[PDB]
RNA sequence: GGGGAUAAGCUCCGUGCGUCGAGAGGGAAACAGCCCAGAUCGCCGGCUAAGGCCCCUAAGCGUGUGCUAAGUGGAAAAGGAUGUGCAGUCGCGAAGACAACACUGGUCAAGUGA
RNA sequence: AUGGUUUGGCACCUCGAUGUCGGCUCGUCGCAUCCUGGGGCUGGAGCAGGUCCCAAGGGUUGGGCUGUUCGCCCAUUAAAGCGGCACGCGAGCUGGGUUUAGAACGUCGUGAGACAGUUCGGUCUCUAUCCGCCGCGCGCGUCAGAAGCUUGAGGAAACCUGUC
RNA sequence: ACAGGAUAACCGCUGAAAGCAUCUAAGCGGGAAACCUCUUCCAAGACCAGGCUUCUCACCCUCUAGGAGGGAUAAGGCCCCC
């Protein structure tokens, strides 16, 4: 509700279309599409920006307001500069690093483990030990960046794994 | 019910504006009517519809 | 999935190159001619049809004959369909091309359908391998009987009673083809395929293997 | 004495209604009075003087609430355990008309002449029929305001 | 009201209490004992009772003002619970309130707590 | 608070008949899960468990004693689940137990006799009308009469697991 | 069996109401011998009685010419026979 009644500033160099309540941005970084909910409408604010204008106060669409803010800025923000994700490993003998395209581990299992990486993001592998990805896109970035946090179970014991900074 | 949703108007209505109106006549020459004749029907039709109030929900 | 139709001839012995014995069903995988292309523009399903066995000219009845004829092949005895999964799979075979033997390989994995022999009105011991009753101990006329059948006091569907058995198209899958005689056009299955001998079976490569 | 059908005296005409976006009960409802002939005059309970019935878009069909994924369509096929139930989501996506087909006759008569009614009902998922030779009428679900 | 475990479709008494028994008809899906109502016979007439008016099924997808998100409606308790509507209080607060960055100071910007 | 799986209480149902326990044969359902499957915290180091959520697809042994259910025991096993359905199933079987008439012991009675005490013996009838179910035909229908090859709405079957 | 889909317990991503937070009220993912497909079989009496084809694709008589009835045939089928 109360982040929502603030236009979101949109920069001059990134282009806005408007289609109804279909939503497509063109940035520096890429393009990202994003559907607005029926219940609020979104003009592009002659003033470099966008309205995200809610007629109705009842518990949907005041709820829905500020989502739908936040969701607007994260994807200016995301097809403007893009997302970055960082990670490391903790311990011992567990290696990375990146295989072209795809991204392999030695975490010490008897296999290799590979992780296929999705459009819209990138690794980068500075150290065995640290490491990156890139996104354009926040959820994206963030849905892969568990996914392979999900590559060793919880080690309350030792902190034998990987973890965020 | 038919003949009467036929010309824009629910039975009951219907008939209390039959009623109002004064009109004497049964359902079962009603219905005579609304299979043999509809043009006497829409004449009834018409007669009920001005005897019936300006605000039939009105107190 | 390659497929073709042939003819149960009977089972021998064959020794393979560890001295081992393999027990191998012989079957005569003549040779097919395909009569028909169903295709999913036309019959809404794409599928290939086969013609097989040798019939003399003067027992085809009329319709038989023409649809032959149309087709532009000599009839034969025998037709059969063979279920394909789409139009790029069926574009390989066109009317009147001759299948024969040698479409399977050595060691291919197959699976052979065939009508299973006739036996008969069956009881429960035999149709479904119900645990009889005592011989002895006083056991009076139940020496074979189901026993019971078991609150609407109604006996329930399906119940697996007495009555017919066999005479029903069987499929045994992953069979190994031992040899494939390429002059005889005889195929050399290893187990025991179902049906009685000089019966019609199609043999397709295997779906799991 | 009431009136009576005699042998050639029914006339049939064809509806098309379109169901993209329509409460799936008033749509089910207003075809079943068609179907039934409750809009004729001329209507006998003994006869099924009713009219043919079209229904396209049956899949842009409207269902409030979360009965989409909620509610069950029963069946059983007799055997033990042989009970199988789909919600409307499903069966909306493998059969649409399916949903629309068994509202409507659910909502008519279950003797002999509802089967011999049900026959004067087509309703399909896309938005076109091939009956178009019969010129149906387009109609539109109404409420006459009392 | 008693007996029984104030349990029983349990049992035993009182009642210018009722119905069934000996009572059809309408309603409660079906339903002796509940609700409406006491059948002299005929009518292809009318008004109503209980109960009802989207379709089955006769009559309202009636009108006006609000509530419900649970298919609650369309079964149930101790207890548990930041659901929501209304109303009443109190605490703190532009001297800048709460949050955010036990109790105190700076940014910030109206409501914030029971 | 649930259930009517345990003993109950009522006597509404049957005395011009509703078979009483186990066992065999054959089931079907529930999940309040014994194994297998997915989980979580561990007072979980690993192994292995403890406890708990989801989960009913399949599986869930053979013997000794007793008429037995129950139960104890012997070997195993991945496991040797708990229940409903007239405590399923005698116009399907048994008759070992209980429940007639014979006889004996203990005890009670003067006695005839008796004992929800014991012991030995002791007729289990029927040609399936209807529903139900398993199979198999005849007739008609599917808008002329036929014949090949088929799509499949919809159902049925199957689903276990160990060691190395 | 393998493989796919939607899911349970559960693990999550992106975040509001409630300026933070919150796997959640908007959404998006993973996730089991259970469910839907997948394997095998029956299946158009599926009365919405289906489809692709192929064959025969014609000859009389009667009442009264409206319809019906009867006869003889084709493709084909059955009976008799082995």
């Amino acid at each position: 509700s109360r982040i929502g009644k603030q236009p979101v500033p949109v920069p001059s160099g990134v282009d806005v279309t408007i289609n109804g309540q279909n939503l497509s941005v063109k940035g520096p970084k890429g393009t990202l599409t994003l559907d607005v909910a029926e219940p609020i409408s979104v003009s592009r604010a002659e003033d470099g920006a966008i309205v995200v204008t809610r007629p109705d106060d009842e518990r949907r669409s005041r709820s829905l307001h500020g989502l739908s803010r936040t969701l607007i800025a994260n994807l200016v923000t995301g097809v403007t500069e893009g997302y970055t994700q960082k990670m490391e490993i903790f311990g011992v003998g567990y290696r990375v690093q990146l295989k072209g395209q795809n991204l392999e581990f030695a975490l010490g299992y008897s296999h290799p483990v590979l992780i296929e990486a999705p459009e819209g993001i990138t690794f980068a592998v500075e150290s065995p030990t640290k490491f990156s990805v890139s996104g354009i896109d926040k959820q994206k970035v963030g849905q892969i960046s568990a996914v392979i946090r999900r590559l060793r179970r919880p080690d309350p014991y030792k902190g034998k794994g990987v973890r965020y900074e | 019910n038919a003949a009467a949703r036929a010309n824009d108007i629910t039975y009951n209505r219907l008939i209390q504006g039959l009623k109002a109106a004064g009109v004497e006549v049964d359902r079962k020459n009603l219905a005579e009517l609304a299979v043999s004749d509809p043009a006497a029907f829409t004449a009834l039709v018409d007669v009920a519809r001005a005897a019936l109030p300006e605000d039939v929900n009105a107190p | 999935r390659k497929g073709i139709l042939g003819t149960k001839l009977g089972m021998t012995q064959v020794f393979d190159e560890n001295n081992k014995v393999v027990p191998v069903t012989v079957v005569k995988a003549g040779p097919n001619v395909v009569t028909r292309i169903r295709t999913t523009e036309r019959d809404g399903y794409s599928a290939v049809q086969l013609a097989y066995g040798e019939i003399s000219p003067r027992k085809v009845i009329k319709p038989v004959a023409g649809q032959f004829a149309a087709a532009g092949v000599n009839p034969r005895r025998h037709v059969a369909e063979l279920r394909l999964d789409d139009e790029a799979a069926v574009a390989e075979y066109e009317v009147g091309q001759e299948l024969t033997a040698e479409i399977f390989s050595d060691g291919a994995y197959v699976d052979v359908t065939g009508t299973s022999k006739g036996k008969g009105f069956a009881g429960t011991m035999k149709r479904h391998g119900f645990r009889g009753q005592g011989a002895a101990h006083g056991a009076q006329a139940v020496h074979r009987r189901p026993g019971s059948i078991g609150t609407p006091g109604r006996v329930f569907k399906g119940t697996r009673m007495s009555g017919r058995m066999g005479n029903d198209r069987v499929t045994t899958q992953n069979l190994k083809v031992h040899k494939v005689d390429a002059e005889n056009g005889v195929l050399l299955i290893k187990g025991a395929i179902p049906g009685r001998n000089g019966g019609l079976v199609v043999v397709r490569s295997a779906i799991k293997r | 004495p009431t009136y009576t059908p005699k042998a050639g005296d029914t006339t049939r005409s064809w509806y098309v209604i379109d169901a993209s976006d329509v409460v799936l009960g008033r749509l089910a409802s207003a075809a079943a009075t068609l179907l039934r002939g409750k809009h004729k005059p001329t209507f006998t309970p003994n006869v099924d003087g009713g009219d043919f019935v079209i229904v396209i878009n049956a899949d842009k069909i409207a269902v409030s609430g979360d009965k989409l994924t909620k509610k069950f369509a029963y069946r059983h096929s007799g055997y033990p355990g042989g009970l199988r139930k789909r919600t409307i989501g499903e069966l909306l996506e493998k059969h649409p008309t399916r949903v629309v087909e068994n509202a409507i006759i659910g909502m008519l008569p279950h003797n002999k002449l509802g089967r011999q009614i049900q026959k004067k009902l087509k309703v399909y998922a896309g938005p076109d029929h091939p009956h178009a030779a019969q010129q149906p009428i387009p109609f539109e679900i109404k409420q006459v305001a009392q």
